[PDB]
């Protein structure tokens, strides 16, 4: 498992790593890119494997870790959602809208 | 044996319809309760069992009746959803 902690870490060193990078392939640090990240490890570390998910990757840590939970509620245990006890907060609040928006109207290639 | 002849249980035919006149008569026949009576005397039935019979036919009849009237009675509501998404 992933601790806050080792992803903040993991942070704080691909940020460095950028900057060492920027440094060996010439480029500016402050506008040094993702795509130029891309581009600058494809050339130092060249690899044909077929699978481009074998081949060498420098990624943010957001990206490359998975993902966790979101806080629903605050320090003093009130919702933030309105329909937060449905359970499904962000599904019933886009039904809501929609139906909102079928009463305005009432009342006036693609998949 | 003693009544009038071609009068009981007699139908005229129209226009020479006659698969049409014995159809009529076997409704009325039908109706009237004759056939079921001629198939059901072809056997003595015991007066037990005849009790039995006609107290499940009305009991069915009555339920029958009552759950069509429950029915016709909440085929009002089907219809199409007028709270759509909500």
């Amino acid at each position: 498992t992933y601790t806050e902690d080792f992803i903040k870490k993991q942070i704080e060193e691909f940020n460095i790593g950028k900057r060492h990078l920027a440094n060996m392939m010439g480029e500016d640090p402050e506008t040094f890119t993702q795509e130029d990240i891309d581009r600058a490890i494809a050339y130092l570390f060249p690899s044909g494997l077929f699978e481009k998910r074998a081949r060498p990757v420098m990624k943010h840590p957001e990206q490359i870790f998975p993902r966790q939970r979101a806080i629903q509620w605050g320090e003093d245990g009130r919702p933030f959602h309105y329909l937060f006890y449905t359970g499904k907060q962000s599904y019933y609040s886009l039904m809501h809208d929609v139906y909102g928006m079928l009463l305005n109207l009432e009342k006036h290639g693609s998949r | 044996a003693k009544h009038l002849k071609f009068i009981a249980r007699t139908v005229m035919v129209q226009e020479g319809n006659v698969e049409s006149a014995y159809r009529t008569l076997n409704r009325i026949l039908t109706m009237d309760g004759l056939i079921e009576d001629i198939k059901h005397r072809r056997y003595y039935e015991k007066p037990c069992r005849r009790r039995q019979r006609e107290s499940y036919e009305r009991c069915r009849r009555i339920y029958n009746m009552e759950m069509a009237r429950k029915i016709n009675f909440l085929m009002r509501k089907n219809r199409a959803d007028p709270w759509q998404g909500c």
